[PDB]
């Protein structure tokens, strides 16, 4: 007997820790074309889709009915659905066919057709197509800012370092629900310290988040969830109508927001209706369209552990990204959640969206060590920053991030650490000792952060939400504290709600608080010689990484 | 032309009537500008509505116009209507009463039909409050 | 001494101030018996209850049959607890401390990464839950997080939920559970 050492070494390989499984269609445990997915089809009578993917209006479920009456261009569907799935896949990759041309077609097809189109493509084709269907011409990036202790001092600090690194969108969340207000606050203060114009969100319970925004503590919301089956939607505590009203609610306040969905959600929650993950996700992205929501966050997202477990699951993630794009939605393409113990494996998953580029390559890059990631970890975290920069330089691919000197960051983290400290004084919140501002400036993660009186904090939070604190109150606390600069920056963020410019598809802000969206920065890729190309300035920044030695 | 900010912002108004040009750091400090001011007017939403439909993004334009009808409604009432649209919270008569309020008290014509449609859908798909 | 579960017809909302209801998933200690990390439901259920009593309150076990979503499960517990403070727990281990009047998908405390819960924690969960029932402000159980739990268990978690969700009964009232040692 005796065993092979070769096989012992492999057995010990990290990748072998990842939960993989065989396909089980009955329970939706399959990435694409489940034997139970319907066949694409459509029929219209007097301006009303009377049949949708094999089902007559008679048997429409809430989702069906919503998609049929809100997400499909009833006038052109009949003719559009006459095109073969493969033919649309071909236009998707045809440098002679334009973005707008396919949009006119895809906005007139069905959830089954969209999936059927993806079935005809390899990842290279999808990547090829993706770099053309992307809404905004310049790819961007979103990061996560959180920590095990929902510690405000470290959040502000991290948000500053994340902003100087390049993220235009920052997301926080909490271990203890009651901490939200504080977290949204430090994220807001910190975000403007690193790079003025940074958008910020606090992902919590739907009704609680809408209120945080209404109080000017956040500038956008993304995790406004949508699901592919009724059963799951209910367990999500929403309906296409309540979720669509919520969307208009945000806009009615001048707030930017997007929906969140992703492959694998329904199966993990137990009601897939024995459908494939991509098909169900397909319905999700059409709900997003139909609701009037400008953007979508998908690509398995939090359920990457699901879609990743089965065959062609990563190709699936990319495919769901493309369906959203070719459907003309802004796309924050995940890459935000852990799914593998292998660097090799997690890199290939991200490369799918990095290489071609999306509105937001990462819709949750962890700007802090993963042990601090309150979203259970991201596909890439702060300890990967040096690598991510080297990749961009390696392949001449703008990843949406730049290198930074220890000095620039230490200083930025201190300014934000003090800024938030001052805010707590003025507002009369549990003091932030200098030893804290100190720790958070040279800290990596919450391991270097001295404890805080939770009870005290939570208690204060409650008090603050009674006092009815607003972003404007934060503006002031900053002016009276000497940080006129951040105060005016936060004010400019709130101002966005007045112009309503950052409500357009793929909208973000620059240093002067000017909008940059798919409207005034249209993507126009049409094969070599066109579309985005890193600017000379941007290339110089990517190449010139600290430590690169001059050969001479 | 877009963005609306840069191009003639002297006519961009908050729902309160204050010009965008008034939302200054000093006026917020002087207590003049308040929380009820930093918001969007239905005129502004109607503008983006147009920008979007001219980009073939009609669906989003519809949302913006839907949102416009909700600007006057109090924040606490928005939260209430949203919560009431959630699964099992309401009975058919209660959603239909909200549709009545929306139409005649807020003149949110399109939001009123939206709710009357949910009422019908929750009825067919059994999403109305438990029983009675 | 092994703590097992006993059925009891129909559980009714109460107004007995000194109680904390603990609602368990349809399959908890019946159709399933261990969590994702193979921890007996009994020893857990024992720890929760002991945590409550340790603070002087009474703890009544019930079984939520209407749903497999721990959030709603815990919410049912609370809107059934004369103290307004309840606890929900799925068979795979996911646990939450709710309050009758928060929204369903919100909570007081949450333990979203099942595989990292220890009997000790399940005990502290019981104490804090009771301290809430006495209108106190207990320092929440320190949240724990491991970035590789999802990669290791997400797929598995799904299957367990598939098994326990098969035992959900549409509109069924929650059943009272008797504690047999
Ligand atoms: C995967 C995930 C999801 C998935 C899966 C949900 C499911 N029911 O199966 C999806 C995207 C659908 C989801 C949705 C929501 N989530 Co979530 N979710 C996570 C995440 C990233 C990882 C959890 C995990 O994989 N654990 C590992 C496995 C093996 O352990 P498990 O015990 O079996 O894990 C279960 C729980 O975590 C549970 N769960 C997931 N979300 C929530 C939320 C609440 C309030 C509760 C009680 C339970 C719960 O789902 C897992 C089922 O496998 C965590 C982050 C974290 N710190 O854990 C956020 C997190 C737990 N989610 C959160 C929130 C707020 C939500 C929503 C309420 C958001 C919304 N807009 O409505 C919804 C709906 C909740 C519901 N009905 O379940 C918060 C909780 C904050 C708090 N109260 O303290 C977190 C911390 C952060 C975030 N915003 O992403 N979530
Ligand atoms: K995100």
């Amino acid at each position: 007997m005796k065993r092979s050492k070769r096989f012992a070494v492999l057995a010990q390989r990290p990748v072998n820790q990842d939960g993989l499984i065989g396909e089980w269609p009955e329970e939706g445990l399959i990435a694409m074309d489940s034997p139970f997915d319907p066949v694409s089809s459509v029929k219209v009578d007097n301006g009303l889709i009377v049949e949708l993917d094999g089902k007559r209006r008679d048997q429409f479920d809430m989702i069906d009915r919503f998609i049929a009456d809100y997400a499909i261009n009833v006038e052109r569907t009949e003719q559009a659905m006459r095109l073969e799935a493969v033919e649309i896949a071909r236009m998707l990759v045809d440098i002679h066919v334009s973005r707008e041309e396919i949009i006119a077609i895809t906005t007139a097809i069905t959830p089954a057709k969209a999936v059927e189109v993806m079935a005809q493509m390899n990842v290279v084709e999808m990547m090829m197509a993706l770099q053309k269907m992307r809404a905004r011409r310049t790819p961007s990036n979103q990061c996560h800012v959180t920590n095990l202790k929902d510690n405000p001092v470290q959040i502000a600090a991290d948000a500053a370092e994340a902003g100087i690194r390049g993220f235009s969108e920052q997301e926080t969340t909490v271990g203890i629900a009651r901490y939200a207000p504080f977290n949204a606050l430090a994220l807001l203060v910190g975000s403007q310290c690193g790079r003025p114009g940074v958008l910020t969100q606090c992902s919590v319970e739907e009704a609680t988040e809408l209120e945080l925004g209404m109080r000017g503590l956040t500038s956008y919301a993304e995790t406004v969830s949508v699901y592919g089956t009724e059963a799951v939607f209910t367990d999500g505590d929403d309906t296409p109508w309540s979720k669509a009203f919520l969307a208009s609610a945000y806009a009615s306040r001048g707030l930017k927001m997007r929906y969140t969905s992703g492959t694998g959600s329904e199966a993990l929650m137990g009601y897939s209706e024995s459908k494939s993950m991509l098909y169900l996700e397909s319905r999700c992205i059409f709900i997003t369209k139909g609701a009037g929501v400008q953007g979508l966050q998908n690509g398995a997202v939090s359920c990457i552990g699901m879609t990743g477990a089965v065959p062609s699951g990563i190709r699936a993630v990319l495919a769901e990204n493309l369906i959203a794009s070719m459907l003309d939605l802004e796309v924050a393409s995940a890459n935000d959640q852990t799914f593998s113990h292998s660097d090799i494996r997690r890199t290939a998953r991200t490369l799918m969206q990095m290489l071609p580029g999306t509105d937001f390559i990462f819709s949750g890059y962890s700007a802090v060590p993963n042990y601090d990631n309150m979203f259970a970890g991201s596909n890439f975290d702060a300890e990967d920053f040096d690598d991510y920069n080297i990749l961009q330089r390696d392949l001449m691919v703008d990843g949406g991030l730049r290198p930074v000197t220890e000095a620039e960051t230490i200083a930025i983290r201190q300014k934000a650490a003090r800024a938030i400290q001052a805010v707590f004084r003025e507002l009369g919140l549990p003091p932030i000792a200098d030893e804290e501002v100190e720790a958070a400036t040279y800290a990596h993660g919450s391991n270097e952060m001295p404890p805080r009186n939770v009870v005290e904090d939570l208690s204060a939070v409650e008090e603050m939400m009674k006092r009815n604190i607003t972003g404007l109150d934060i503006v002031g606390a900053l002016s009276r504290s000497g940080f006129e600069d951040i105060a005016s920056n936060i004010l400019n963020m709130l101002r966005q709600r007045v112009t309503g410019d950052y409500l357009q598809t793929s909208a973000i802000l620059d240093r002067q608080f000017e909008v940059v969206s798919a409207v005034n920065d249209i993507n126009d890729y049409q094969g070599p010689g066109t579309g985005y190309r890193i600017s000379a300035e941007r290339w110089a920044e990517i190449k010139n990484i600290p430590g690169v030695v001059q050969p001479d | 032309d877009y963005p609306l900010a840069t191009r003639c912002p002297e006519h961009i108004l908050t729902p309160t009537g204050k010009p965008l040009t008034d939302i200054t750091l000093e006026k917020v400090l002087s207590g003049e500008v308040g929380p009820q001011d930093v918001r969007i007017s239905r005129q502004t939403l109607e503008y983006q509505a147009q920008i979007a439909e001219q980009m073939q993004r009609h669906a989003v334009a519809r949302n913006f116009r839907r949102a416009a009808e909700l600007i006057a409604i109090p924040d606490e009432r928005i939260l209430a209507i949203y919560n009431a649209l959630r699964p099992f919270r309401s009975s058919q008569a209660e959603l239909l009463a909200i549709a009545d309020e929306l139409e005649h008290t807020w003149h949110a014509t399109v939001n009123a039909a939206f709710v009357r449609e949910s009422a019908e859908v929750y009825q067919q798909r059994h999403k109305l409050r438990k029983g009675s | 001494f092994t703590l097992k579960t006993r059925e009891g017809g129909v559980a009714s909302a109460d107004e007995r101030a000194d109680e904390v209801v603990i609602g368990v998933g349809p399959a908890f200690d019946k159709h399933q018996h261990h969590t994702l990390i193979d921890m007996p439901h009994g020893a857990i259920l024992k720890e929760l209850i002991a945590g409550v009593e340790e603070e002087g309150l009474h703890a009544r076990v019930v079984r939520i049959l209407r749903t497999s979503d721990v959030s709603f499960m815990a919410w049912d517990a609370a809107n059934l607890s004369g103290s307004g403070i309840g606890i929900g727990i799925q068979s795979k281990g996911t646990t939450v401390i709710h309050q009758r009047d928060l929204l369903p998908l919100s909570n007081l405390e949450l333990f979203s990464q099942a595989p990292l819960l220890t009997l000790e924690t399940y005990r502290q969960i019981g104490k804090n839950a009771a301290r809430y029932a006495r209108k106190e402000s207990p320092s929440p159980v320190p949240v724990v997080n491991d970035q590789m739990v999802r990669p290791k268990f997400m797929a598995k978690a799904a299957l367990f939920h598939i098994k326990e969700t098969k035992h959900v009964v549409q509109d069924a009232e929650p059943v009272t559970l008797h504690i047999d040692l």
